[PDB]
C-alpha cells in the first residue's frame, strides 16, 4: 500500500562532551538575520538547520540523533526559523552541554 | 463571380487574410518563446548567485 | 482583363505565394528553437537542484 | 462591380506589404532568441564544467 505516510516524530535528546571531543554532527541549513527566504514552516521543511550528517559511535547518535533530523530547539530559544550562523553561536554557548529537540521524517 | 480576374482576387483575399492569422499565432508563440527563454535565464542567473554565495550553510559541531 | 490593374493581382498573388513558404520555415525554425531550449531548460535544473543538496 | 475591384486590389497591395514588413521583423526576433539561448547555453556550459569535477579556488589544479 503506496499512499503517503509521515512518522513526524519530535524527540528531545540531552547532551554533552568532553573539551577532547565534539557532539558529533554536521549542522547545515540556510544563514539568516536578514532573510528574503520563504518562511513556511509546512509538514515539509520543519526548520531551517537540519543534521546533515552525525557520527556514528560519537555523542549526538548515543542520543539517538541520526541524519536529517531537523533542528526544532537549542537549550530554549526557538530555532526553527532562526538563521544558520545563528543557531550555530547558540549551540556553542551551552560549552560541552547541548539540550535539544529535533524531529524525525520516515518518508 | 465568372471571370478569371474577378475571382483571382477574391482568392488572394481570402489567401490574404490566412497568412494575417497564421501571423496573430506566429507572434503569439516568440512571444511564448521569449517569455519562456527568460525566466530559463532567472533559473540560471539564481543558479549562479548560489554557486557564489550559497545561503546554505555547513558546520562541524 | 481590363479591370482592376491585372499585372498587381498576379504579382501579388505571387508575393503571398513567397510570404506563406516563409511563415512554414520560420514555424519550423520556432519550433526548432523550442526543442533546443527545453534541451538546455532540462541541462540546468541538472545543475539547479543537485549542485549541493 | 468594377470600382469596388480596384478598391480591393489597392488595399490588399497595402495588406500584403504589412504582412512583407512584418516577417522581417519576426524572422529578426526569432533570430534574437536563437542567438540570447545559445549564450545561456555557452554561459550554462562553464557552470556544469564545473560541476562535475569541482573548481573552486584553493589549490585548484
Amino acid at each position: 500500500g503506496s499512499g503517503s505516510d509521515y512518522i513526524i516524530k519530535e524527540k528531545t535528546v540531552l547532551l554533552q562532551k568532553k573539551d577532547s571531543e565534539g557532539f558529533g554532527f554536521v549542522l547545515r541549513g540556510a544563514k539568516a538575520q536578514t532573510p528574503i527566504e520563504e518562511f513556511t514552516p509546512t509538514p515539509a521543511f520543519p526548520a531551517l538547520q537540519y543534521l546533515e550528517s552525525v557520527d556514528e559511535g560519537g555523542v549526538a547518535w548515543r542520543a539517538g540523533l541520526r541524519m536529517g533530523d531537523f533542528l526544532i530547539e537549542v537549550n530554549g530559544q526557538n530555532v526553527v526559523k532562526v538563521g544558520h550562523r545563528q543557531v550555530v553561536n547558540m549551540i556553542r554557548q551551552g560549552g560541552n552541554t547541548l539540550m535539544v529537540k529535533v524531529v524525525m521524517v520516515t518518508r | 463571380m465568372e471571370k478569371s480576374l474577378v475571382d483571382t482576387v477574391y482568392a488572394l483575399k481570402d489567401e490574404v487574410q490566412e497568412l494575417r492569422q497564421d501571423n496573430k499565432k506566429m507572434k503569439k508563440s516568440l512571444e511564448e518563446e521569449q517569455r519562456a527563454r527568460k525566466d530559463l535565464e532567472k533559473l540560471v542567473r539564481k543558479v549562479l548567485k548560489n554557486m557564489n554565495d550559497p545561503a546554505w550553510d555547513e558546520t562541524n559541531l
